[PDB]
């Protein structure tokens, strides 16, 4: 009965029409290469946010006639028996590029049926529902709706197939109901994370035995129990499993009990990343400034590293990077290294703006700066009006006034350059902070690795360092990302897509993703997986070193290739994975109306094994 | 970003030869833009820039919260309080000192106690009209010219 | 050219701390140009910009010609 | 070869009209090729501009001055 060929898709998360998370970056680059596809037959479910929602969606009216064709009726009046009972919700445009079509369940309009429902989920997968718990609340809340909204869809179109795909736990109730209801409609689980994944890594040992760990009693353990529950039964419940990353796959595959079908690594709109020369000299700005009185090394022989995202000190590898920072330091003294290397540190963590400090150093190298400019130009002017003319170029007054700025340069008797551009609101307690003063990375000029943890977003209308984050990669040398949870890395990916050599994990999805697609491109893996600790902290050392040793020529031309690897991660291309898992479904849904659509019984036990 | 894209395309059509010309795309992302401009419910434009340190006891923000000027569409005078110096650099009102005052139209000074006050005299030197006053020393001496 | 390396060299002179500015490479690109400028002798600059068709009986330049200016 | 940008017709060995077809034959290539082939091509030639610098084309100004002065004086050179 069913057609395969022209089928509905409808995408189902937490984060649809309001960020809360990565998916929402997901969902929202994703949009476009799904709705070139799809057009109005793709449509994205969500709980409705009221806060936000009237900054993000093109509200529509969906009672009009022409808000559908003739062939999705089946929605409309879906979406009236809806209304009909009480179920309130909002259908517009996501206001993104590709603008898709979005459907925004509001909770409040059926928190009535909260307690008949926690029930019917107990007495149907044995999930508890805490009351005290408002995310699950609103999950079951969520999952209940949209299952109804899908059943109502599947009875009502009597032309398409249905393929519905579900992301993350928050987003995954719907998938039990499904399946027991025996709803036609072929569904797909991606999981980004999971939970007891990242809860057994918020203190610091994971990838070796989490394969001997008592799943039930570690939840149980962390008061996770249910929330853990909701996810596993979303992944057994799905015609098709899926992670983000083979690493994340890994952990599934042990912790939520059932191997992934496949894996569905996040692309980017690599268009929209779319000139290192010149913003390499906004950082050379900022150096100057930040160590005057002190500038004692060649920028024509400095690399700029840096490691960038949300604070985690452990998870996103900050004190691998401080460490492997520090020996790399003596490596560089030991060898009598000629070259020198500032590492930033830009992870947001709470402050007062910038310091007194901070601000002093920068102001006064913009006041030389002025000054040699009007100098300058003056002993131009007097240059040309005598060759012109034909047949100490200094005065005195421009003497003075040099002599001035050059001065208030000068640092008080043994003062460092700060290893912080910002007044800390936790100044003892903060991990890296304490970090690079156990190594004591201080800025010494003896030492050949400089440190500068700027503990805010960067943004391009700052006193200080004036540069958007998108500059200031280009800007840099290398990026280092020495994750270690990561399911997949949006940070170290945008990285290479902006053209500039990074450093990664093979525990970091986008890592473990990437070591299959070696360092010639741009890409260093470190194994943070096999080798213990201390062998990972050398190998870090071990990329670093190399990637300093490196003359003017290896290096142009690594970042010229890597600036190739830019489009490999476009969804464009990462886009078809996607498509995969969709007709894996479709194809365990119906495997009959499959067989006749290509005339043989294809394999279907992974994505892989289907195309 | 969408009026530089209307000029390509006014240019190509013109440059050829022999009503909607932003596509769809471009409305997108007009759209949303226009839509992050709404103020939260009677949230009105605020009468200060920065969070003060002492901010119940303030004299400044204090008084004009005592004459009640807060922004509100019916009043024709609006009130900010700026308490820092001024910087070319910043993310807000980004201006030297010097920049500021001269895009302004008026000073306005009017000193108690200024045995002379060097900031309306150089308020006046950069060529913007000024209120001072006759116990001020700048404004006593501009009194007899 | 010459006066923005001179300005690069005070500004590093400067961000360092702790009479010819121009080096000598700088002074023979500077001596060719000033040397470039030399008319050929007792040549005076041209009352007129550009090649007549009819030079010899042009009113405007016959007249200049004629009050000798 | 053809990969660093740099094309060599041969107008020594082919007949006039043979060159002109190898001339047409590389201008053609080089209109089919696609605009990432092209950017690794400029990339690549790009790399052979400093081969072309005296520092390195020097080397055989120099080969010429000795081969001149082991020439001239075989003995003071021998003994060099």
């Amino acid at each position: 009965s069913r057609d395969l060929q022209n089928h509905l898709l409808f995408e189902t998360a937490t984060e649809v029409a309001n960020r809360v998370g990565g998916i929402y970056s997901v969902l929202k680059s994703k949009a476009p290469i799904t709705v070139a596809q799809y057009k109005d037959h793709y449509h994205l479910i969500g709980p409705l946010n009221k806060a936000t929602y009237q900054n993000e969606v093109d509200i529509l009216d969906w009672k009009k006639p022409e808000a559908f064709s003739d062939e999705m009726r089946p929605v409309q009046h879906a979406l009236q028996t809806m209304e009909s009972r009480g179920v309130h919700f909002v259908y517009g445009r996501w206001l993104i590029e590709g603008a898709p079509k979005v459907i925004l369940f509001d909770l409040d309009s059926v928190r009535g049926y909260s307690n008949e429902w926690k029930g019917d989920l107990w007495s149907l997968v044995g999930i508890p529902s805490p009351e005290n718990d408002f995310e699950t609340n609103d999950a079951i809340l969520l999952g209940y709706t949209v299952a109804w909204f899908l059943g109502e869809v599947a009875h009502l179109d009597s032309q398409h197939a249905i393929v519905a795909h579900f992301h993350e736990w928050l987003a995954g109730v719907a998938l039990p109901l499904c399946r027991k209801r025996r709803i036609d409609v072929v569904t797909i689980f991606t999981t980004h994370a999971t939970l007891l994944g990242r809860y057994l890594c918020a203190s610091g040992d994971f990838y070796n035995c989490l394969e001997s760990v008592d799943v039930d009693h570690e939840a149980g353990r962390f008061g996770i129990y249910h929330r853990y529950c909701i996810e596993r039964a979303a992944a057994h419940s799905a015609d098709v499993f899926t992670t983000v990353s083979q690493i994340t796959a890994f952990e599934a595959e042990h912790l939520l009990k059932r191997k992934p079908d496949g894996i569905l690594p996040n692309g980017l709109n690599v268009i929209k990343f779319q000139l290192h020369a010149l913003k390499k000299e906004k950082i050379n700005d900022f150096v100057r400034g930040h160590f005057h009185g002190c500038f004692d090394f060649d920028l024509d022989n400095t690399l700029y590293f840096f490691i960038a995202g949300r604070y985690e000190y452990k998870n996103k590898g900050a004190d691998m990077f401080i460490e492997a920072l520090a020996r790399l330091n003596y490596r560089l003294k030991v060898s009598g290294s000629k070259k020198t290397v500032v590492a930033f540190i830009v992870m947001p963590a709470k402050n007062n703006s910038f310091t007194v400090e901070a601000l002093k150093g920068q102001a006064e190298v913009r006041a030389l700066e002025n000054t040699v400019h009007e100098v300058t130009t003056s002993i131009g002017k007097r240059i040309f009006d005598h060759a012109i003319r034909y047949p100490e170029l200094l005065k005195s007054s421009d003497k003075v006034m040099l002599k001035r700025r050059i001065l208030a340069l000068r640092r008080p008797e043994g003062q460092l350059p700060p290893i912080v551009t910002h007044n800390m609101v936790d100044d003892a307690n903060d991990l890296i902070l304490n970090k690079i003063r156990q190594v004591q990375l201080f800025n010494s000029p003896s030492d050949r690795v400089k440190m500068i943890f700027h503990p805010e977003f960067l943004n391009a209308n700052n006193p200080i360092l004036g540069l958007d984050y998108d500059e200031f990669v280009r800007g840099c040398h290398l990026g280092v990302f020495p994750s270690y949870y990561e399911p997949w890395g949006y940070t170290p990916a945008e990285c290479t897509v902006m053209g500039v050599p990074s450093i990664t994990t093979n525990v970091s999805g986008f890592g473990s993703y990437m070591e299959d697609l070696a360092k010639d491109y741009g890409i260093y893996i470190v194994d943070r997986r096999f080798k213990a600790p201390d062998e990972s902290v050398e190998q870090l050392v071990d990329y670093m070193e190399e990637f300093v040793k490196k003359t003017a020529a290896q290096a142009i031309n690594q970042r010229n290739r890597t600036e190739r690897l830019s489009d490999l991660l476009d969804w464009k291309r990462m886009g078809l994975e996607y498509v995969k898992a969709r007709q894996l479904a479709l194809r365990r849904g119906y495997p009959d109306q499959f067989r006749e659509l290509v005339g043989e019984e294809l394999n279907d036990s992974n994505m892989d094994a289907l195309a | 970003e969408v009026t530089t894209s209307i000029g390509k395309r006014i240019f190509d059509h013109a440059i050829r030869y022999p009503g909607e010309l932003l596509k769809s795309s471009d409305k997108v992302m007009l759209k949303r833009r226009i839509l992050a401009l709404r103020r939260p419910e009677g949230q009105l434009p605020p009468i200060v820039t920065h969070n003060m340190v002492d901010d119940a006891n303030d004299l400044i923000l204090n008084k004009i919260r005592q004459v009640q000027l807060f922004n509100s569409p019916s009043d024709r005078v609006k009130m900010i309080f700026h308490p820092e110096f001024l910087n070319a650099n910043n993310p807000i009102l980004g201006l030297d000192y010097d920049e500021f005052v001269r895009g302004c139209h008026l000073g306005v000074f009017p000193s108690y106690y200024e045995p002379w006050g060097y900031t309306p005299a150089e308020c006046t030197v950069m060529g913007v009209p000024s209120i001072t006053t006759n116990v001020s020393g700048f404004g006593s001496y501009m009194e007899d010219l």
